[PDB]
């Protein structure tokens, strides 16, 4: 079409035209309201209206909600608890209400006012025409032709060969610094340097290390040194390896340390007093038939899947039980896997009494304690 | 590998698996219960319901052989 | 199992706590002091008394009631409103 | 029949409702153990405790 | 999907044990 | 007054882009109006909110393991020594005027994410648009479902909270750990030493809003490009060919539909946020090695491997001197489960030796294989998911643990398998019933008692009458209802309580029923004549 | 040495004209001008949210 | 070997996507030869540097301005109360192997 | 020592000293008065994702 014929066309006869240039072909479109003058035009019209209207209150709800509710955290059982409850859903409510009766109101609109149509679009896919292809493969090929590098092996091989080279020093330089040896000695042991995984704060270090089993009190010294009478029987108890030289965590190195001993993925053990009426169940490991003193056993609180705290003591049944994922261990047998995905028993810890009488530690572990890896065993 | 009477819908998309897939299935899904014997629990319970489910799928994968190899099923 | 909590007055607690009845460890005077028993009263009275405050509480569990509602609150209401802007066939 | 569709409600309802009452021998406490008449206080919340009793009743 | 294998060092004994001795602690 | 402005501001946009011909070409577009065409949509909304809040958060998180003294608002841990990261988060929930708000739209925004696109996959899958061209695609929109559970995974152990903490011990310490050879080096490399190190919620929270954000960023793009560029497909209808596209231009339908749709997704993202509550994390306390919670899963697209892992049977291995753990089948698992999601297409296309270019969907019953193998991995990711959360439902549901353990292990096998015999059969049945309306017609409800005593239904033919000849099935959707195809007629038109005169009623059915009839002979027309 | 031809400016006229016909096409298809109420409610609303958000 | 795989991967790309004419067209785009010209790409390249050395900056930086005592290699500053952030940048320079060197690439 | 004298100068004392909204502006940056906790951290939120994605 020609400019003098172009400034002659209808809007209709230019988008027809418009389409038919992309490939697009409208083959039905009609207005959504042909009879003109009727009363259900005027109702869709208002009903569009007031979802869009309902959008804008519920805008303004959010803004003045959001200004003016009291939001502010308010302590247990007093008084505007309820308003801070409330808070946040009213957010929600007035900010959700707001956008979603606007994309109603759009939705409504789309469906009621603007013509329903039906266009056809030529995809066009497949193979290109063989003119872009052999033009494109041509152009490539005489890149590759003119450059003239296949037909010279030494500038090629040396290419490879150092871009290779930059490419590996690159990665391995970016890598590298991330690399750590696990097996590196950093942890002093009373029998000198040990990797990490083969320590926890129940290794002794100067070789005759008085180790005391203390719990958490949870609160200016949150461990505290604990006898056998302690726990009656039936019970269980959380401790930790506290040593004097610890502290009370009144010093600031005294709470670095009482820090670093609470969170040692590897330092908890569950102490549990076997009821005497059930001490003859008791089955012990090879190696470990001297672990225990008198009722009093000790194991490790990791479990030996994939360390997470098997911390549920059943009693009346003396298993040791792993929330994460149901591994449940015989407390009278050594702490021997019977159900579950953990196959491995847990480490008993040796314990007896110090001349005060105070529960200690009788060594370290005779094994490692968290879940397995290639160098175990 | 099926016909317009089993699989109205055939030249319409993959319609047939081959019955020694479903067959080396449920022989090793049957391997697979009973090996799960061996493990660490008391109690005999589950080996019982192991065996029940692996006796039931070893008794339709033989049906279901011995029917094909007869001629019947197809 | 363990019960849930929510419904049991003080003396209950003191007193389950005091003596495990079956699978309870057994919490004595000496390894939980009378004032840690008052503590850990005070704590699940609390816990069972004080309203969820980022609107209605799962029933406390976490993700699992949070993914059970995404997919028959969330979900659902996002595919009926697909539904309703799109077409069949 | 009068109401086809209400006739396979209650088909379904049968279907369901039976599985419902049989499915306390999954709890761990066993199904109802309280005989099929359910006499009044033996079936009590103090009395036969359970869930079996109450996946019976419904 | 195989077998399983039980840890090599975890035995059961029959040997029931000595009393574990009263702890001291070695200054330093 | 704005006319003048709009055709100025274009002669300029002309005069120095020149714009025209590709502007009209993207306006010209025509999408299929499907509607499961939109469910990939929603996984995009959803993530433009994972931004926006994202973004938000970014404003008030300190990402420190460094460890404090509380001292804030929430009195039930006052004097709780946490890491820094626990008390930004706290503060966000308490100290920030909305940011309990924001936090809670973004969880539930991430949980969206994730279901969303669960269930494109499920329809990309079903529907057969993974087939050539679009195997690439595929690839790219398993690359970005792996990527958003990791990103997930990360973003709720950003908080170094105890369930996060525990769910990050459990998984990304202990599964590494174990892995044969490398497993402790790729532990060190990636928590800087032991799992209670001092690096992790640093590393994590620069991997969780800027590097996977930016990856997943470029992934949908590049998705986006592919899907723009390779035309929608569309199933099977009156007018669609293997060479063309029916639908509705860009402008102005496909924009205010897409316009309305994201509207509509961030409504229910917001009213799920403001009145549903999610990751409470003042009522777990920090992370402490030595606590644990009896219900401890995570966010809902992982839950599935902890099900692997609750299910799998302590099956370890001890050769020379070395232990490979139970954990390691676990990783194998997953990283099957992946392999088995990203070459799908080919090993389809290897099976049946279909490769052949196809733009035509297919209906999940004419491919009944494809459905049973669907259906069969749904039930074994549900079984799994189920698994996880066997704790729950053993608490809730009175049944014992080792019997939701006992039945996820026997039903990881017996399950899939039932499955898939009845989705294969349900399939065929679908094609049976599509075969029978094809060649009775649809059966109207509608009993007459003949004066023999003959009780015969009515039924409908679809097409003309010799009884109806029987038409051919052309793969689309078949009508089996009669108030479908128009025999329930049309309310009296008014306002619900009040009508409107007899005038207008008539004028409005019988241009409704003109403009019908226009649109069915244009569609009529259209393909008569392209075939 | 390469010579490539710019094609730049303002685009050939039946591009212009044809893409002023589809967006002015859309706009007054759509109906949108002549309803007053509905135009001022979306305006009034969207200005709400946004104050809100 | 690679002279048939080009052809089938091309084939195969092209009957995919089909960007032979798309692609020719951005093969064949003219660009001036003056030296001021590649002033912008300097822009543009070290910018890349900067993500790329950045996102390496990312995996042991700690932004936090909690209170720490160093306890570290560099002896002049031990015992010396800081920042966490002051903390792992000095741990960036002297811990990890090639730190400082990107440290100052990046810089 | 050297950028946090550097923050001190122009990104607390300008930021301070502006007309009617100064202090303010202030106080919602720096979440308080100059030496607050959450300038680092908001930094480094603005350094690495924000005005990266922006550039
Ligand atoms: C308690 C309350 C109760 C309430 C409930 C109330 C309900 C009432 C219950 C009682 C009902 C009474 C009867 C009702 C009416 C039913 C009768 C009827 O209508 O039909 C007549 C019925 C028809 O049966 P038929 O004559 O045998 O003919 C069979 C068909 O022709 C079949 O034709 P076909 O040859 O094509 O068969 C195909 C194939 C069937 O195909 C399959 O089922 C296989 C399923 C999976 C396929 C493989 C996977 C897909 C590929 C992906 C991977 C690729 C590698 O055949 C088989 O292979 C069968 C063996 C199945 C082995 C598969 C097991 C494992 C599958 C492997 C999957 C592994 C899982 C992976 C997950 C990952 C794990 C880590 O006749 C009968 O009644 C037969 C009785 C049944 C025989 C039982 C005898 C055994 C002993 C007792 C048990
Ligand atoms: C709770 C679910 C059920 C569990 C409890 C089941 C209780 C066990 C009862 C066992 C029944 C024994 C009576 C039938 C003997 C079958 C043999 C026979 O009939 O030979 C004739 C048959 C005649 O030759 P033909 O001329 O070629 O057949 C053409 C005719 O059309 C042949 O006619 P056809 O092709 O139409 O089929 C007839 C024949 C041939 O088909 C077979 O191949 C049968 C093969 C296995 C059948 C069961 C035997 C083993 C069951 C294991 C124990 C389960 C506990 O046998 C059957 O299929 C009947 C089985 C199902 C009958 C009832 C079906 C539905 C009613 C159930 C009521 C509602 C459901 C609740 C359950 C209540 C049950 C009371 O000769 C054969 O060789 C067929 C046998 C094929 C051998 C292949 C290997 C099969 C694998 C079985 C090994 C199982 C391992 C043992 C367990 C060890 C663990 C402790
Ligand atoms: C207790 C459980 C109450 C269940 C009530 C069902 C009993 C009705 C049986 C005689 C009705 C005859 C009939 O054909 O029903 C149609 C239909 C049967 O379909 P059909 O086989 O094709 O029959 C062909 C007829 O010619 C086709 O007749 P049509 O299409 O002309 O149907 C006329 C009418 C027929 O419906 C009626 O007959 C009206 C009776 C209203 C019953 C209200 C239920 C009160 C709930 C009590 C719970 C406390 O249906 C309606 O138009 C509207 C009423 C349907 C709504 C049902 C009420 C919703 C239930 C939700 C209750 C939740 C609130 C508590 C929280 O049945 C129903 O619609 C009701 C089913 C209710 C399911 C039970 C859920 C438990
Ligand atoms: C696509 C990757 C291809 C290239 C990979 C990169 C090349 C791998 C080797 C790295 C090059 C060496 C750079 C320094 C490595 C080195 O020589 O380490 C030594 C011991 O290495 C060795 O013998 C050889 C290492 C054997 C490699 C083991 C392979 C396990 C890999 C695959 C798993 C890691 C995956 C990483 C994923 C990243 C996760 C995070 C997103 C002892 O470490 P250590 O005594 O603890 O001292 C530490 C300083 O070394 C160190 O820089 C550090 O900066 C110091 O802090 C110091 O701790
Ligand atoms: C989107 C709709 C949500 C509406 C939210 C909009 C409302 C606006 C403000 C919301 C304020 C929060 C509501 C009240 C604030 C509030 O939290 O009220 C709880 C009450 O919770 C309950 O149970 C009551 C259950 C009734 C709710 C029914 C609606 C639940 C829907 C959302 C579930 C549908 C999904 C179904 C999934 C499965 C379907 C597929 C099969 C306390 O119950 P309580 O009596 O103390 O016992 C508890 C125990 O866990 C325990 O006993 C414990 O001891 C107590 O401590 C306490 O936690
Ligand atoms: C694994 C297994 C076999 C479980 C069986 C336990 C069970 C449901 C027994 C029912 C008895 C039987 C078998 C009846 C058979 C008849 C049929 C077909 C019944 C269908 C109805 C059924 C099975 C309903 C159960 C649905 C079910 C198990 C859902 C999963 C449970 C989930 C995800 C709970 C999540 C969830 C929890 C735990 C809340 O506390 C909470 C609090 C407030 C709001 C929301 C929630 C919430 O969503
Ligand atoms: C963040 C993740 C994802 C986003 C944002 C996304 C978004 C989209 C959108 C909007 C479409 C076009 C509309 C539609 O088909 O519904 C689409 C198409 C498609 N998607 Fe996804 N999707 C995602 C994940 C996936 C997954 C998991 C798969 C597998 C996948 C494969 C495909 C394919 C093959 C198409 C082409 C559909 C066709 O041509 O008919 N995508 N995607
Ligand atoms: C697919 C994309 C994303 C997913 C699935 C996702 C998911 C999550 C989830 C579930 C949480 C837990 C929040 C809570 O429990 O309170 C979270 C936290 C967080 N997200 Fe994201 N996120 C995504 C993208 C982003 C982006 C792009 C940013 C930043 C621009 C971001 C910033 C944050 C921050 C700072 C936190 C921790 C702060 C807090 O927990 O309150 N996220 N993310
Ligand atoms: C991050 C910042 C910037 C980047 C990455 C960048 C990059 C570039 C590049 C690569 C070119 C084309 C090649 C060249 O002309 O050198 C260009 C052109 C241009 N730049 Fe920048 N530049 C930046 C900043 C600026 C600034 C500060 C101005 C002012 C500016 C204005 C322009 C203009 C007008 C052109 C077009 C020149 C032409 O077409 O001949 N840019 N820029
Ligand atoms: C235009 C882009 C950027 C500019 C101009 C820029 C500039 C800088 C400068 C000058 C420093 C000081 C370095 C030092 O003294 O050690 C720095 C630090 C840093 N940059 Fe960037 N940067 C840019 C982009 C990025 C990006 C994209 C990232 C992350 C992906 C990033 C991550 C970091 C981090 C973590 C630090 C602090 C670590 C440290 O100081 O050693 N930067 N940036
Ligand atoms: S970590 Fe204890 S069972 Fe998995």
């Amino acid at each position: 079409p020609t400019d003098a014929e172009l400034a002659e066309m209808s809007r209709e006869e230019l988008v027809k035209l418009g389409g038919k240039i992309d490939g697009v072909e409208t083959i039905f479109k009609e207005p959504r309201w042909p009879v003109p003058g009727t009363k259900a035009e005027k109702r869709t019209e208002r009903l569009v209206a007031y979802w869009l209207m309902l959008g804008g209150l519920s805008g303004l709800a959010l803004l003045l909600v959001f200004l003016f509710w009291p939001w502010e955290y308010q302590p247990f059982g007093s008084e505007g608890e309820f308003l801070y409850s409330l808070a946040t859903p009213l957010y929600g409510l007035t900010f959700g209400l707001s956008i979603l009766s606007i994309g109603i109101g759009a939705v409504l609109f789309q469906k009621k006012f603007i013509p329903e149509e039906i266009s056809v679009q030529d995809r066009h896919d497949g193979r290109s025409p063989e003119v872009h292809r052999k033009t494109v493969a041509a152009n490539l090929t005489d890149a590759l032709e003119g450059s003239t590098l296949k037909r010279r092996k030494v500038i090629g091989l040396s290419l490879g060969i150092g871009l290779g080279a930059f490419g590996a020093g690159t990665l391995v330089a970016f890598i590298g610094g991330l690399i750590k040896n696990p097996w590196k000695p950093v942890v002093p042991t009373a029998e000198g340097k040990k990797a990490v995984l083969w320590t926890s704060g129940w290794t002794p270090r100067f070789k005759g290390e008085t180790i005391y089993l203390a719990r958490a009190t949870g609160r200016e010294s949150p461990f505290v040194k604990m006898r056998p009478e302690d726990i009656d029987a039936g019970g269980m108890e959380t401790v930790f390896p506290w040593r004097e030289s610890d502290g009370d965590g009144t010093t600031v190195e005294s709470e670095h340390k009482l820090t670093e001993i609470a969170m040692g993925v590897r330092n908890p053990v569950m102490l549990i007093r076997i009821k005497p009426a059930d001490m003859h169940r008791v089955i012990k490991r090879k190696g470990q038939e001297s672990f225990n003193f008198g009722e009093l056993f000790a194991y490790t609180k990791v479990c030996s899947h994939l360390g997470c705290p098997s911390s549920l003591y059943e009693q009346q049944t003396y298993r040791i039980l792993c929330p994460c994922h149901q591994s449940q261990f015989d407390a009278l047998e050594f702490a021997k896997p019977i159900f579950g995905p953990a196959a491995r028993a847990l480490a008993q810890l040796p314990i007896t009494i110090d001349e005060d009488g105070y529960l200690v530690a009788n060594g370290d572990f005779v094994e490692p304690v968290g879940p397995a890896f290639w160098e175990r065993k | 590998g099926v016909d317009v009477e089993d699989v109205p819908s055939a030249e319409w998309g993959w319609s047939h698996m081959p019955i020694g897939v479903m067959h080396i299935g449920g022989l090793l899904s049957a391997a697979f219960l009973l090996v799960m014997m061996r493990g660490n629990h008391v109690g005999h319970v589950e080996d019982w319901f192991l065996i029940g489910f692996a006796a039931v799928i070893v008794a339709l994968v033989g049906r279901n052989w011995w029917l094909r190899r007869r001629g019947w099923i197809r | 199992y363990a019960p849930d909590l929510g419904d049991a007055n003080p003396a209950q607690i003191y007193t389950a706590m005091l003596t495990g009845p079956q699978n309870m460890p057994k919490f004595s005077d000496r390894q939980l002091t009378p004032d840690e028993k008052r503590d850990i009263v005070a704590y699940v009275r609390e816990s069972a008394e004080t309203p969820s405050y980022g609107g209605y509480g799962l029933g406390g569990f976490g993700p699992a009631p949070e993914g059970m509602a995404m997919w028959i609150i969330g979900m659902v209401a996002a595919i009926g409103v697909a539904m309703w802007i799109g077409s069949r066939a | 029949v009068a109401f086809p569709r209400l006739n396979a409600l209650s088909f379904w309802l049968f279907l369901f409702g039976a599985l419902i009452a049989i499915a306390g021998f999954i709890t761990p406490g066993g199904a109802a153990d309280f005989g099929w008449t359910a006499y009044s206080p033996l079936t009590d919340a103090i009395h036969s405790p359970g869930a079996g009793g109450d996946l019976w009743i419904m | 999907a195989l077998s399983a294998c039980s840890p090599p060092g975890e035995t059961a004994s029959s040997e029931p044990g000595t009393t574990p001795a009263i702890w001291t602690g070695s200054p330093s | 007054d704005f006319a003048k402005l709009a055709a100025a501001q274009g002669d300029a946009i002309d005069s120095r882009y020149h714009p025209s011909a590709a502007v009209r070409r993207q306006l010209n577009k025509v999408f299929p109006t499907h509607w499961s065409f939109l469910l990939g949509e929603i996984a995009l909304y959803s993530f433009i909110i994972l931004l926006l809040t994202g973004v938000w958060l970014t404003l008030f998180f300190d990402p420190s393991m460094a460890h404090v003294t509380y001292d804030g608002v929430y009195q039930p841990l006052r004097g709780v020594q946490m890491s820094r990261a626990y008390e930004t988060a706290l503060d966000i929930s308490f100290e920030v005027r909305g940011g309990l708000f924001v936090r809670q739209v973004h969880h539930w925004a991430a949980l969206m994410f994730a279901a969303s696109i669960m269930v494109h996959l499920a329809r990309i899958f079903f529907t057969g648009a993974f087939r050539r061209p679009r195997e690439a695609n595929w690839v790219i929109g398993s690359l970005l479902l792996i990527l958003a559970m990791f990103e997930g995974y990360f973003g709720y152990s950003l908080p170094d909270d105890l369930l996060s903490g525990t769910g990050i011990r459990a998984a990304l310490s202990g599964i590494t750990m174990g892995m044969p050879v490398i497993g402790t080096w790729l532990h060190w490399a990636l928590f800087g030493g032991d799992f209670p190190g001092e690096i992790l919620i640093p590393r994590l929270y620069a991997l969780h809003i800027l590097l996977i954000p930016g990856i997943i960023l470029a992934l949908i793009g590049a998705h986006l490009a592919l899907v723009w560029f390779q035309k929608h497909t569309q199933f099977p209808g009156p007018g669609r060919t293997e060479t063309n596209v029916v639908g509705v231009r860009v402008m102005p339908v496909f924009a205010v539909k897409s316009g309305a749709f994201f509207a509509m997704i961030t409504g229910v993202l917001g009213l799920m946020g403001g009145l549903l509550t999610i990751n409470p994390i003042w009522n777990l306390g920090p992370y402490k090695p030595s606590q644990v919670s009896a219900g401890s899963q995570p966010d809902f697209y992982m839950m599935w491997t902890e099900g692997l892992a609750r299910l799998w049977p302590a099956w370890e291995f001890y050769p020379f001197g070395h232990t490979i753990p139970q954990g390691v089948w676990v990783a194998v698992g997953m990283g099957l489960v992946f392999a088995l999601l990203i070459a799908y297409p080919f090993i389809e296309k290897k099976v049946t030796g279909d490769d052949a270019h196809h733009n035509l969907l297919q209906r999940p019953r004419d491919v009944p294989v494809r459905t049973a193998i669907g259906s069969m991995a749904i039930a074994l990711y549900l079984l799994l998911t189920f698994a996880c959360m066997n704790d729950i439902i053993a608490l809730k549901f009175h049944i014992s643990l080792n019997a939701t353990t006992w039945i996820g292990r026997i039903g990881m096998v017996v399950l899939p398998a039932i499955v898939y015999f009845v989705a294969y059969r349900w399939a065929i049945s679908l094609q049976r019933s599509d075969r029978e309306v094809l060649e009775h017609g649809v059966e109207t409800g509608i009993i007459k008692r003949l004066p023999h005593g003959a009780y015969v239904e009515l039924h409908q033919p679809l097409g003309p009458v010799d009884h109806p000849i029987p038409l051919e099935y052309a793969g689309a959707p078949l009508p089996k209802r009669m108030n479908k195809l128009g025999s329930g007629g049309a309310p009296g038109t008014g306002s619900f309580l009040f009508p409107d005169p007899a005038v207008e009623h008539e004028a409005l059915t019988e241009a409704a029923h003109a403009s019908e009839h226009k649109s069915l002979t244009a569609l009529k027309e259209h393909q008569d004549r392209i075939h």
